């Protein structure tokens, strides 16, 4: 994998993406929440803007032949394009949500 | 001027002869006459 | 000392400097003039240091200064990404406003000045505050000096002009204060990373939304409650044209990331139908009447109105690129709408005394570098790519219409209808036969002044519309913190 | 006949009948600089370019001249055998 | 360009009520503008006859009745087509001057005595960089068509394999374009082409009276009227689109 | 006329006539059937209408990853 | 029913032709005659044509 | 030289608009006519590299709009279609 | 005379809508359109060739049509 | 007139093996013509 | 026959020259000289924006599926 760059781990959540157990009293674990919930849906974004870049890539590789050797990207950029969005945290910080319901 | 009678009857002719040419080879198959592979 | 405190106290050095210089030296006005410009120049390059130092993902306000003297109203300063841009602009648009104004004040230039200075102090100071009842009291403050401002130095109409400034907005926003009391009484403060926390029930954010819009719609203004712009963006100088029209509509923009984004999103979002029709409405009637309207700078300041329903919608429009979109346009249209003012109210009106429209056609031939400016400009109203108004109209209108589609096809009608009045305005102002035979004497061309601050206006719309990455980048992060909503397979994760 | 014209107004594109005297020494300057500035973009672009596949070496393909992403696979093809 | 050189010859005049004669002042500019009408026509074996006629057998290759319905249809519109590329080559060449004087009047034939080094203005050609142009694009127009369709065309041709084209193999028509579509349909152009030009020709400067009792008459005024006027669909545009905006602004700025 | 001089313009009076009546046409106003027709066409009933239209078709559709298989309608 | 004016449209078209005597026939005569006949102005309606057919001639043997 | 083909228009325009009174009439001919038969030129030998050896050509400069999901380049592509327009 | 299977068709770069029966004649065409660029008087035998069977085919399918035209009493298709 | 008097189609579809339906990606997409339901 | 480049640019006459008006000191050299520092400080400023950030997390996470080549495999 490529090593996770000095820059990038100054900006590195230390916190889940959640707001479970989190005391909204406490300032900074508040905004630590915050920015973690953010910035993981960002990266599902740049994820797909990636995977269209190799779909790119290959649509002019394979000319007539797209249609039959870039499907592999093309349902992953799909998949992306139908889930990844930046939403912010704000819903998530006021509503709160359990599986067994 | 005459360069410019020349220059008009040169392609008048270039377009006739061509015409004639084209007439010759292609008018046949497109006149339906006979297949290109005959 | 903090540097957005150094940003507030600047112009109020250069208003002490001004009142007191004629004690160390009959001063000339020459050295005010100088004094007020350089002031502007120091907090304009303050600004650039601050946005150099700026980190461009901190959801931590930066540059913040620590009291731990709290008082019943203490001032607190701090910006982020969607406020860092409205502070540039202020502190880009002053300079070139005092430029503008510099041969076309004749009497009480130190008054001028003063009232300027103190203008930029209280704009700035309203992107700044971290506190909500700290932006009404901004926001409201800039209201006397404008009193004065349109009344000292504006044109024939300048009484009725005042006063209907004066009141609508404070009309309006009375009902915003009484919006903001609500809020500072349920949580107990209006600081915002307290009030930002706090989660307002659901009728109590519809009543808080009617209030806080009904101000919004008076500043934006929305149709129909705009005849205090097409009077004082008219009667006004023209550097209080630049800034009440660069500026102070921006106030109402920055207004709702502060106000109803983050604090009234059930609200907002049951209620964008009606915003949206407001908006769609606006971006219609106030199209065919800038095509019908013959004072040359009531027809610039009619565009303003088409333009801000598109800010507005776009956010309203809870997605990313119709609220960075948004920003884009305001900044945009302050770019441009500044250039037009001083085209109209600067360069025609300078020269022939009068504003009506019927009196113009020609001017190319006689002046040929402000009909290039002019062109460009009008352009830029229009919306045409390469400026920064194609950027912002289009994502702004993209959001608007990926949440609601017939108020964004109806709002897009815009591309045909600003095209419509700019192009019209250009024909008939610099083409449209020979120079006009009204014109007795012959027209000098751009001076040197106006045609640096023409260039250096359009210079920047033309920049930012080919490299828009240079506002975009510092936007998004922070820009992701007001938009509402959850997908489902990106949610509650653990 | 052609048409009178008010000599005080300054246009940059020159306005109606321009010719300055040193035309040609003012046109030379500038072709220099169009040249300079195109030779610039040149450079950028045979360094930029993408292509996905390669000519054949008998074929009039004159990029391959100048083209970074071609001419290492013409250099490391001639490694052969 | 052609037409440039003609505006130029007779002093900005555009209107074919003022020409005619020109055919001997502007031999070069006639050549070039013949050789672009018949390319213009589709006359067989010119540039143009290559992507027009195959437009319309593919039009009728697509065995559809809309595919029937617009053969039929561009059939008439190559007539029409013909009629004022014809129109146009005569009135400005071929037939009578109608035109004044200035136009036709020529040094050779003595019409002045004092004013004879000057003051003659003939009518005649332009210079080279007015004709330059000319001569090539008449070259494209008579062999650019056959040098190239084997690309644009061929039959399986592969020079958009890049996907810069699309084409569904549902949506394929060319073979039956090739095969299916009978001789009488595939030649009809040209028979049209070549007869309502000599009905056009014919028409005029033989007849010529014909036309005109046409255009006397009510039917054929109305007739001549409307297709000037282009559909009156600027009239209709200007009065309830552009002028409906317009009072739209007035009551809004008014009431 | 307005502070700095400015060049010799022949200021035609019928134009200027014109204008001053833009500018004072306000005070000249009064609710007649034909103007206040006008006016709640304008401010009510257009208006209402988008209103309605954008209450009725809020949520109505969405494009985002739609495929064949699947609707654009969401409600 | 005939008009007050004498203008009858069926006579007006009966009288569009060249007309045996015109007041105006020399100054016009000009359009018609030697350069503007119907022979020269259509002479070289097919500029090459001439050329074109001798030549191709000359190929097919 | 595929970015040679997009700048050089632009620059003889530039020239011969904001630049006339230095060149004058004569100049402002000769680079504009100059600057487009040098493009055209370039056309005709990018024509036979991309549509006769079926080579697409891809160059991306700097990115024009950037928001989310919608990456917008200063970006051109050559493709059969491009050279044959 | 063997079909040429759908790798080749598929590896020939062969235009979607003509990787038919036939298309064991579309490659060396192709090909010699690109040696030849495409020059109207250069691939003729393979031209030829390609289209007289295209022609066959096509021969072949109008007498499906006609048999199906008669099934159905004369009747329209189109 | 026109849709009195239009010929009928005077050629069976043309049909392709498989359809071509992995090069026209697959049955999530759409296919040619493959022994089906005549026209 | 063509005509020599004529006009007053800014309005100055041939015989006389440019007059200051006070603004251009200020303007051209700490208005447009700040503006020309800072984009020269801009080309040096560190870039803070999420999507670099971003990018290159996702990146990592597409070479951990079978999208992106690994240029450290293990
Ligand atoms: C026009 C802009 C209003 C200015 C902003 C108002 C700020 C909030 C006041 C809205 C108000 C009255 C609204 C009456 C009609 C408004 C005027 C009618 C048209 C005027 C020409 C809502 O009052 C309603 O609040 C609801 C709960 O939210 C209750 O349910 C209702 O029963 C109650 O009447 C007062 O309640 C407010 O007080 C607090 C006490 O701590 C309540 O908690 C909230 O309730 C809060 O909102
Ligand atoms: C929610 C908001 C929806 C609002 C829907 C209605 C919109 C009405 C907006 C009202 C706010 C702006 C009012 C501007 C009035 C200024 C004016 O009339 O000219 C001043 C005039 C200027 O008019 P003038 O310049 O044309 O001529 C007068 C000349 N002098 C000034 C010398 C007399 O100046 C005056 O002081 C005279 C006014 C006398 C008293 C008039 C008071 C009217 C104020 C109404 C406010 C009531 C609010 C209640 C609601
Ligand atoms: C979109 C905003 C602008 C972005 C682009 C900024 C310009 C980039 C360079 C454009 C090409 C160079 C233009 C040269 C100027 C034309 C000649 C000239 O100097 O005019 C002075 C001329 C002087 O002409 P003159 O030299 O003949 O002088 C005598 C003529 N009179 C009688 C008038 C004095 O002024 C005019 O006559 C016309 C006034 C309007 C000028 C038109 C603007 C030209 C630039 C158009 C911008 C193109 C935008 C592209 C669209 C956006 C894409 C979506
Ligand atoms: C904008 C007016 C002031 C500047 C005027 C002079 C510059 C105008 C543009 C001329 C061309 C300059 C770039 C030429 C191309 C070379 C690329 C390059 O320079 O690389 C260095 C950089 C690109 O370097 P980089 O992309 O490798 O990385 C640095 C970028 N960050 C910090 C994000 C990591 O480009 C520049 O710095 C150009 C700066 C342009 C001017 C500064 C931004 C606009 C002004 C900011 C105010 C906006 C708010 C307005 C109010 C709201
Ligand atoms: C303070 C930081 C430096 C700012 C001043 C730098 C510019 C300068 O050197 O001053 C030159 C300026 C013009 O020179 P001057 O001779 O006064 O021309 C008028 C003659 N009648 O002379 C001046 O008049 C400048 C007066 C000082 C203005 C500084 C404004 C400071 C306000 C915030 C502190
Ligand atoms: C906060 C800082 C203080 C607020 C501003 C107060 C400024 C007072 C210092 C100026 C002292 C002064 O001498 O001003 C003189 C000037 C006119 O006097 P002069 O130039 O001598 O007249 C020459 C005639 N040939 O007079 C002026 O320049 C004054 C110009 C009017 C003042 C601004 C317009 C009024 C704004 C509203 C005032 C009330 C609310 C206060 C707003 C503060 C901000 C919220
Ligand atoms: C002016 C009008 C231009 C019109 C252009 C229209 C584009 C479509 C025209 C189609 C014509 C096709 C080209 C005809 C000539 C093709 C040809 O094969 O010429 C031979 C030349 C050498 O090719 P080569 O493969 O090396 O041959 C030896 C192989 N052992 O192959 C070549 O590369 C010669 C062509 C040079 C291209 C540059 C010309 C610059 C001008
Ligand atoms: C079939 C049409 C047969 C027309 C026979 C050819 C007549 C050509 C006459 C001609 O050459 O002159 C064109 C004349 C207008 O030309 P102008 O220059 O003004 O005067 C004549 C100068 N000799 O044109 C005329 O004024 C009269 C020419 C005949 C115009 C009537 C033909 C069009 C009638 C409508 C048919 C289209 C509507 C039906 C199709 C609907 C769409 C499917
Ligand atoms: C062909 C079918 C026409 C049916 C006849 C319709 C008709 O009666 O039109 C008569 C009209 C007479 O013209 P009018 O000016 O009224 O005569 C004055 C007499 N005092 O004459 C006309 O209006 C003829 C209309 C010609 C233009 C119609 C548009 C083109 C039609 C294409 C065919
Ligand atoms: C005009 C052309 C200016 C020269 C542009 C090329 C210089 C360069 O390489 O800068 C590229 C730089 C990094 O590229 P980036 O935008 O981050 O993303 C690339 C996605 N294709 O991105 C940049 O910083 C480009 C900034 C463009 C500013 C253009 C201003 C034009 C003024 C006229
Ligand atoms: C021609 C000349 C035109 C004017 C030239 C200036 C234009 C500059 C535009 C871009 C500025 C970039 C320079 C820069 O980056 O300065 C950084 C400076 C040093 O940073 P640092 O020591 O770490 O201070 C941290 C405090 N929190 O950051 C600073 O802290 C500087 C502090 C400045 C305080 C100003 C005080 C009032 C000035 C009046």
């Amino acid at each position: 994998p490529t090593p996770e760059s000095e820059a990038f781990l100054a900006k590195k959540p230390q916190v889940p993406p959640t707001f479970d157990g989190v005391d909204y009293e406490d300032n900074k674990r508040l905004k630590q929440a915050q920015d973690a919930i953010i910035r993981e849906q960002w990266v599902q974004v740049m994820m797909g803007r990636l995977v269209r870049e190799e779909l790119s890539k290959c649509y002019y590789r394979e000319g007539v032949n797209h249609l039959e050797k870039c499907g592999k990207l093309r349902e992953r950029y799909l998949q992306l394009l139908a889930n990844a969005k930046v939403k912010g945290y704000l819903f998530e910080q006021q509503n709160y949500w359990s599986k067994e319901n | 001027s005459r360069v410019h009678r020349f220059l008009a009857t040169g392609l008048g002719a270039s377009m006739w002869f061509w015409i004639f040419y084209r007439a010759k080879k292609d008018g046949p198959v497109l006149l339906g006459w006979k297949h290109p592979w005959d | 000392m903090s540097l957005l405190y150094v940003l507030l106290i600047i112009p109020i050095i250069g208003i002490f400097l001004i009142s007191t210089i004629d004690s160390f030296y009959f001063f000339n006005v020459s050295y005010y003039k100088k004094i007020a410009l350089i002031t502007t120049i120091l907090n304009l390059i303050v600004s650039l240091i601050i946005y150099i130092l700026f980190d461009f993902s901190n959801n931590q306000f930066q540059f913040i200064q620590e009291n731990l003297d709290l008082s019943f109203y203490d001032i607190y300063l701090g910006v982020d990404g969607v406020s860092i841009y409205f502070v540039l602009l202020t502190t880009i648009i002053m300079p070139i406003a005092l430029v503008s104004n510099w041969n076309s004040i004749t009497n009480n230039i130190k008054s001028y000045l003063i009232i300027m200075l103190l203008l930029e102090t209280l704009l700035l100071a309203v992107f700044l505050v971290l506190d909500v009842l700290l932006f009404y009291i901004f926001f409201e403050s800039i209201l006397p000096p404008l009193f004065i401002l349109i009344g000292l130095f504006g044109s024939s109409n300048k009484v009725r002009a005042s006063f209907y400034i004066f009141l609508y907005t404070l009309l309006g926003s009375l009902f915003l204060l009484l919006s903001i009391l609500t809020m500072s009484s349920i949580v107990g403060t209006t600081y915002f990373d307290v009030l930002l926390k706090s989660s307002f029930e659901y009728t109590t954010q519809l009543f808080l939304f009617f209030g806080i819009f009904i101000a919004f719609a008076v500043k934006t203004p929305v149709w129909g409650l705009n005849s205090w712009l097409l009077r004082a963006h008219v009667e006004s100088p023209l550097g209080g044209s630049i800034v009440l029209a660069a500026i102070v509509l921006k106030l109402s923009l920055y207004g709702v990331f502060r106000l109803i984004l983050p604090i009234l999103p059930q609200a907002s979002l049951n209620l964008t139908y009606i915003v949206y029709a407001i908006g769609a409405i606006t971006v219609l009637y106030a199209s065919f009447s800038t095509l019908r309207t013959v004072d040359v700078k009531e027809l610039i300041a009619y565009s303003s109105v088409a333009h801000a329903a598109i800010y507005l919608m776009g956010v309203f429009s809870n997605t990313i690129q119709g609220l960075e979109g948004a920003i884009l346009l305001g900044l945009a249209h302050g770019f441009v709408s500044s250039g037009l003012f001083i085209c109209a109210g600067g360069i025609l009106y300078d020269r022939t005394g009068t504003r009506l429209i019927y009196f113009f056609r020609g001017l190319t031939q006689i002046m040929p570098l402000f009909s290039l400016f002019f062109f460009i400009l009008c352009l830029g109203n229009a919306g045409t790519p390469l400026t920064l108004n194609f950027v912002g109209e289009f994502m702004s209108l993209y959001g608007t219409l990926e949440r609601l589609p017939i108020a964004g096809m109806l709002a897009s009608t815009s591309i045909i209808f600003s095209a419509a009045y700019s192009i019209y305005m250009y024909n008939r102002i610099a083409f449209g036969g020979s120079v006009s035979l009204y014109f007795i004497d012959c027209f000098r061309d751009l001076t040197k002044r106006e045609f640096f601050i023409l260039f250096t206006l359009v210079s920047f719309t033309v920049i930012l519309g080919i490299y828009p990455s240079f506002v975009l980048d510092g936007l998004h992060y922070n820009i992701s913190s007001v938009v509402y909503g959850i997908e489902p397979n990106a949610s509650y994760l653990t | 006949p052609k048409i009178p014209y008010p000599k005080h107004v300054w246009s940059p594109a020159g306005g109606w009948y321009a010719q300055p005297a040193n035309w040609k020494q003012n046109t030379a300057i500038f072709g220099l600089v169009i040249f300079g500035i195109t030779a610039m973009v040149w450079k950028y672009s045979a360094e930029h370019e993408v292509r996905h596949k390669m000519p054949e070496p008998d074929r009039f393909y004159p990029s391959r001249y100048w083209v970074k992403q071609i001419k290492d696979y013409e250099r490391a093809q001639k490694e052969k055998q | 360009l052609g037409a440039g050189s003609v505006i130029h010859a007779v002093a900005d005049n555009q209107d074919f009520r003022k020409f005619g004669g020109l055919i001997s002042y502007l031999p070069l500019t006639y050549s070039v503008m013949l050789i672009a009408s018949l390319s213009l026509v589709a006359f067989p074996f010119m540039t143009g006859f290559y992507s027009k006629d195959f437009i319309l057998e593919s039009a009728y290759g697509q065995f559809s009745f809309s595919g029937v319905a617009v053969y039929i249809i561009a059939t008439i519109g190559a007539i029409f087509t013909t009629l004022y590329s014809v129109k146009v080559l005569y009135l400005t060449f071929l037939s009578n001057p109608n035109g004044p004087r200035t136009y036709y009047r020529l040094a050779i034939d003595n019409f002045f005595s004092a004013q004879a080094i000057k003051s003659y203005k003939p009518a005649h050609e332009g210079d080279f960089f007015l004709t330059l142009p000319l001569v090539i694009l008449a070259l494209f127009s008579i062999f650019f068509g056959f040098i190239t369709k084997d690309i644009f065309i061929g039959l399986g041709s592969n020079f958009f394999v890049d996907n810069s084209l699309f084409i569904h193999p549902i949506h394929e028509i060319m073979i039956d374009t090739e095969f299916a579509v009978p001789v009488l349909f595939k030649l009809l152009p040209f028979i049209f082409t070549i007869s309502f030009s000599v009905i056009a020709l014919t028409l005029s400067e033989l007849l010529s009276e014909l036309v005109i009792y046409f255009k006397f008459s009510r039917f054929g005024y109305n007739i001549f009227g409307f297709f000037n006027q282009r559909f009156l669909i600027e009239f209709f545009y200007n009065k309830y689109i552009t002028n409906l905006i317009l009072n739209l602004g007035g009551q809004i700025t008014k009431i | 006329m307005a502070g700095l001089q400015h060049y010799k313009i022949a200021m035609d009076p019928a134009l200027v006539r014109l204008g001053s009546m833009i500018s004072n046409r306000y005070k000249y106003f009064r609710w007649t059937k034909r103007t206040a027709l006008v006016s709640f066409m304008y401010v009510v009933v257009v208006p209402s209408t988008i209103g309605y239209l954008a209450y009725k078709t809020d949520g109505l559709w969405d494009l985002r990853a739609k495929r064949r298989g699947d609707l654009i309608s969401e409600r | 029913k005939p008009n007050i004016t004498g203008f009858d449209m069926r006579e007006f078209l009966r009288h569009t032709k060249t007309p045996t005597y015109d007041p105006w026939e020399r100054h016009e005569a000009w359009r018609y005659t030697g350069r503007f006949s119907r022979f020269n102005r259509f002479k070289g309606a097919l500029p090459g044509f001439g050329i074109a057919t001798v030549a191709f001639t000359a190929y097919c043997v | 030289m595929y970015l040679s083909i997009i700048i050089l228009p632009l620059l003889g325009s530039v020239v011969s608009g904001f630049f006339g009174r230095k060149v004058g009439v004569s100049g402002a001919q000769l680079i504009t006519c100059s600057s487009v038969i040098i493009t055209t030129i370039l056309s005709i030998i990018a024509f036979f590299e991309v549509g006769f050896n079926n080579i697409p050509v891809t160059i991306n400069i700097f990115r024009w709009i950037d928001s989310e999901w919608f990456i917008i380049n200063w970006g051109f592509q050559y493709d059969s279609l491009t050279v044959s327009m | 005379s063997r079909r040429a299977t759908r790798e080749e068709m598929r590896d020939a770069k062969v235009p979607l809508a003509y990787r038919d029966s036939c298309a064991h004649l579309l490659i060396p065409l192709n090909r010699c359109r690109y040696e030849t660029y495409y020059l109207p008087w250069k691939c003729e035998d393979e031209r030829h060739s390609y289209e007289k069977c295209q022609y066959l085919e096509f021969k072949k399918r109008v007498q499906k049509m006609e048999e199906l035209r008669e099934a159905k009493g004369g009747a329209r298709s189109n | 007139v026109v849709k009195l008097t239009y010929p009928d189609r005077v050629s069976y579809p043309r049909e392709f093996e498989g359809g071509l339906e992995r090069e026209l990606g697959g049955a999530g997409a759409v296919r040619a013509f493959l022994c089906l339901d005549d026209e | 026959q063509y005509d020599p480049p004529t006009g007053w640019l800014w309005g100055v006459r041939p015989g006389e020259k440019y007059q200051n008006e006070g603004w251009e000191g200020p303007f051209f050299y700490g208005f447009w000289g700040s503006l020309i520092v800072f984009a020269i400080a801009y080309a040096y400023k560190p870039d803070t924006s999420i999507q670099t950030w971003a990018l290159e997390e996702a990146r990592r996470r597409l070479e951990a599926e079978g999208i992106l080549e690994d240029p450290n495999p293990t």
